[PDB]
DNA sequence: ATCAGAATCCCGGTGCCGAGGCCGCTCAATTGGTCGTAGACAGCTCTAGCACCGCTTAAACGCACGTACGCGCTGTCCCCCGCGTTTTAACCG
DNA sequence: GATATCGATGTATATATCTGACACGTGCCTGGAGACTAGGGAGTAATCCCCTTGGCGGTTAAAACGCGGGGGACAGCGCGTACGTGCGTTTAAGCGGTGCTAGAGCTGTCTACGACCAATTGAGCGGCCTCGGCACCGGGATTCTGAT
């Protein structure tokens, strides 16, 4: 899985922010290996609209 | 504010440490020496210790700016982290 | 083996010696009952831990001294390693 | 002194911008400050602990392992 | 009679039910012996703290009765029993006699 | 202004809620939707119930908690989600 | 009906019981997520504790098996057994 | 909606120091016999497991009137963001 | 309109009474104390070595101050709205119990098996030879956004 989405990532080779991705992928993942983290975790894009200033 | 969201994105690909020789390293050796004297860290250590700590604060800043966007558009406050910890069971 | 072993029983023997008119409910007695169960099988489990990950093949009294002062609070365990370091050694010298 | 400034403000301020918070104070970086000292001494006073059980006086990776493993949420350090 | 190890050692707490564990258990071949009267002073010295924070709490309401409900009035009065315990809530636990400024009148 | 009467009946009592037959149906007939013909001890049920009352009430102050954060008492799904993504469960 | 009770479960209790945590009113998109939530909750504590008591060759669900297993979830409660 | 600006995302060249890999060896992995020993299956004691019942009604569900508040707009000031410049120190060696 | 009776019907005011729950003893049961024999494991320390702190220089991106500045928590008001509170309906929850029966847990029996012992041998990692993507510095494509 984690070499699947590194070459979706475009690139050869696996990093630990590749194994992130991975992990957080899979939601089963995120239920039962959510009490470990790896190096310079990371998120699918969760972000709202209220952080920009409003107009 | 706005490009704040986008500094966001860019320190979400970053990969690699920030203070591990001269800095975190006193750190930990200061408060190993207030524990016991004469202790020493392994590097490869320190950089797990480091990644770690940096990776829970990342997911604890990151719970605590979610509760700061109830309190209305954007702002920090102590009692976002004093309530947020209570909640978790930190405090 | 078929006679269902309780815990709290100990428990109230303390009590009983200290202030036997007062007691505690059913509910509370089953509470304190599963407390007593859980942090029992939690020393087995840290005694089991250390001796696994350092190797060591037994535990005498300073695996088991080192179980309790991870389970508890520094100065609290301090403490009780003190009067228990003290206790076995008088254990041990008496005979 | 230079014990709380180990830290600096642009440090929690790159943290707070890798870690979702748009919006700092002065004294949010005091708190999140001495939550890495509660942090931090409850990790070392752990491993002088177990480093001193086996009569060592200096933690490896392992041994990191195994205290960090104690908090409850576990961690994979490097090695092994 | 039967010289047992209790009335020898001073303690009520049962020293061999450890030792019943370490023998059918077969958990190592060098395993307890002398951890029963360890764990078991330990549990004791426990058992006589949390027995001292509950009839301490008990006491505040001006009743004599012992609920499940006072011990977690007690333990969430403490911090570091907080943190101990702190993925786990007591059923009955409610909130605390002492109402907040929010709720009461002006 | 009954509100206050309720607050302090409600800290008088502490009656369970939930009734014991409605969640022990409900256990029986999922536990034998999962797997068909297995018994559930009645004890067993009163501490399930016991476990998912202690759940929401511990989750519901602490949804109160984040209301009047935000000066509020009436509160939004979303705060939900903030409690349950804070704890990490979800 | 022994069957399809996912309604059955009763949101009046909930606000009762906030009402007695301080909360004065509630929602109604609310309980569309918390029931869905506590359903999935209730699936998975019923999996992982029927789980925990088939190892011992029994068929009833036992008290110690229940605690356990939720201690293993680390959303533990203790009660009589255990 | 639409063009210009800052930051960002991917790529190129270089330092290197920790990664990719060869060889021994030695302490561990495997094979083979014993057999008392401890797990799997038939049976004793009997407890509570699945489902429903007499009777009363507390409470769940459905529905009516309206108020505290949900959500949005407006005023403020103070209190932290954007940027130029200096030092200063983090990672390098 | 007043003075002096009759009663009457909630309103306490106790007074037994009997019932769920807590607190002590009791028959008995099963597993530890004593104890000897026999196997191993960490306390203590020496020894190779390695590796992480201290330190000198550098040098260029980051910390931090100065100045400008704008935007958002708080407070209050206003449109709406959705449950707050209560009334009508219904329906099984609960107290206490039963019909049928399954297995909790243990007991007995039975039969595959892993510590122990010994010979054979090989996989992982230390040591060490060789090398290549992380990190930093710099440029082209991508994304978001200010101002209009």
């Amino acid at each position: 899985l984690a070499g699947n989405a590194a070459r979706d990532n475009k690139k050869t080779r696996i990093i630990p922010r590749h194994l992130q991705l991975a992990v957080r992928n899979d939601e089963e993942l995120n239920k039962l290996l959510g009490k470990v983290t790896i190096a310079q975790g990371g998120v699918l894009p969760n972000i709202q609209a209220v952080l920009l200033p409003k107009k | 504010g706005t490009v704040a969201l986008r500094e966001i994105r860019r320190y979400q690909k970053s990969t690699e440490l920030l203070i591990r020789k001269l800095p975190f390293q006193r750190l930990v050796r200061e408060i190993a020496q207030d524990f016991k004297t004469d202790l020493r860290f392994q590097s490869s250590a320190v950089m797990a210790l480091q990644e770690a700590s940096e990776a829970y604060l990342v997911g604890l800043l990151e719970d605590t700016n979610l509760c700061a966007i109830h309190a209305k558009r954007v702002t920090i406050m102590p009692k976002d982290i004093q309530l947020a910890r209570r909640i978790r069971g930190e405090r | 083996r078929s006679r269902k072993e309780s815990y709290s029983i100990y428990v109230y023997k303390v009590l009983k010696q200290v202030h036997p008119d007062t007691g505690i409910s059913s509910k509370a007695m089953g509470i304190m009952n599963s407390f007593v169960n859980d942090i029992f099988e939690r020393i087995a489990g840290e005694a089991s831990r250390l001796a696994h990950y350092n190797k060591r093949s037994t535990i005498t009294s300073r695996e088991i001294q080192t179980a309790v002062r991870l389970l508890l609070p520094g100065e609290l365990a301090k403490h009780a390693v003190s009067e228990g370091t003290k206790a076995v050694t008088k254990y041990t010298s008496s005979k | 002194r230079d014990n709380i400034q180990g830290i600096t403000k642009p440090a929690i301020r790159r943290l707070a911008r890798r870690g979702g918070v748009k919006r700092i104070s002065g004294l949010i970086y005091e708190e999140t400050r001495g939550v890495l000292k509660v942090f931090l001494e409850n990790v070392i006073r752990d491993a002088v602990t177990y480093t001193e059980h086996a009569k060592r006086k200096t933690v490896t990776a392992m041994d990191v392992v195994y205290a960090l493993k104690r908090q409850g949420r576990t961690l994979y350090g490097f090695g092994g | 009679k039967a010289k047992s190890r209790s009335s020898r050692a001073g303690l009520q707490f049962p020293v061999g039910r450890v030792h019943r564990l370490l023998r059918k258990g077969n958990y190592a071949e060098r395993v307890g012996a002398g951890a029963p009267v360890y764990l078991a002073a330990v549990l004791e010295y426990l058992t006589a703290e949390i027995l001292e924070l509950a009839g301490n709490a008990a006491r505040d309401n001006k009743k004599t009765r012992i609920i499940p409900r006072h011990l977690q009035l007690a333990v969430r009065n403490d911090e570091e029993l907080n943190k101990l315990l702190g993925k786990v809530t007591i059923a009955q636990g409610g909130v605390l006699p002492n109402i907040q400024a929010v709720l009461l009148p002006k």
